[PDB]
């Protein structure tokens, strides 16, 4: 029940590959009330992508599967059982991010770079319930996904010079939710195209302890550019 | 082939 | 057909990569106490395999950095209590199959095809649990192995075609056991050479559902094979 | 490097 220790415990974790160990870590090490670091941010955010991430590709699976079976009942009645055996641990873990973020994160956020971290973090995880929403739930889940980004967008484009790794970051995934989640491939479009020139125009600004995510980052907003105009 | 988030790795 | 409805979900576990489901499947249809056929035994294999496998791969990873933090006491002991937490879990694992082979699939293989398979996994296993023993049950532990691979070893000779990938498999890990375990690397050469050769000498026996198998293991029998005549 | 056994892939 030390700060410090438990997140040496989180890369230890990490480094084993076992992200529910070091989400567990780094959900204690939140639950104590203080601000994060921008290293334990860090591991907070790379434990729980990789444990909602193996329900997201363990969902797609089992989704398509479930969609290829029409005219077999009981293959398709297990096949949907699953998925939504998968689709239940998706969510408790979204709802667990986004309760911290409601908690402890976003309110203790002092600086508009964490804010604008939390922010996106709220808008990603409300996107992932989104990619799993129907019906009656989906409109709410949708909106504050994009309330939750747009927040993000504006306050890191008042804040944060442009090729800071946080908005390019931002922009990255804020561009993918108007693509796949509110299906507007021109804003999705130009929202990327504006990130990625705004960035190139000033590689000078580059810091030896950003430039590599920031340089990934341009490059992934240029590839979804290429994939979504063809 | 699909689309691209940051953080990635999932 | 509970035992159908389970093999079917195992696979669907499988497909998602979610392979604590899928070994719980495979653990609830060899309870059932009917002899497996060989989808369900390969299905029971691949399960157990990644569950433990994961765990192996994290206690190396784990093990090689309490090594790597010697005179830094308070990083190593967390190491070493991390390790120790694997481990737990890597026991009970390898507890959990070892049961199920001793209590289901051994004494219910009706053939001899079966009975080398199964005793190749007792071996495995035991191996797994020696890789990580130390002192009093270590000694125990090793015997365990050397026993299973053995009989498998004597048995797979009796009736097995040299191309055969179960034999060829069991002398694979027998070597691997002899070379990692006891360490002999002379024995483990001998053991890996042979096998490699008495295939090559019979290329007229691979079968064509099978001789894919047969031929990556005979190169993993002559990569170790590499590997330990360039250092020993 | 690591010694091979079969069935591969931890």
């Amino acid at each position: 029940m030390d700060k410090n220790e438990l997140v040496q415990k989180a890369k230890l974790a990490e480094q084993a590959e076992r992200y529910d160990d070091m989400a567990a870590c780094m959900k204690s090490v939140t639950e104590q009330g203080a601000e994060l670091s921008n290293e334990e941010r860090n591991l907070l955010s790379v434990a729980y992508k990789n444990v909602v991430g193996a329900r997201r590709s363990s969902w797609r699976v089992v989704s398509s599967i479930e969609q290829k079976t029409e005219g077999a009942e009981k293959k398709q009645q297990m096949a949907r059982e699953y998925r939504e055996k998968i689709e239940t641990e998706l969510r408790d873990i979204c709802n667990d991010v986004l309760s911290l973020l409601e908690k402890f994160l976003i309110p203790n956020a002092s600086q508009a770079e964490s804010k604008v971290f939390y922010l996106k973090m709220k808008g990603d995880y409300y996107r992932y319930l989104a990619e799993v929403a129907a019906g009656d739930d989906k409109k709410g889940i949708v909106d504050q996904s994009q309330q939750a980004y747009q927040e993000a967008f504006e306050i890191s484009k008042k804040e944060m010079q442009p090729t800071h790794p946080i908005r390019l970051g931002l922009a990255l995934n804020f561009s993918v939710f108007y693509y796949e989640i509110l299906n507007s491939p021109e804003k999705a479009c130009s929202l990327a195209k504006t990130a990625f020139d705004e960035a190139i125009a000033e590689l000078d600004t580059l810091s030896e302890e950003s430039y590599k995510d920031s340089t990934l980052i341009m490059q992934l907003l240029r590839d979804n550019l290429t994939l979504w105009t063809s | 082939r699909e689309n691209n988030t940051h953080p990635e790795w999932s």
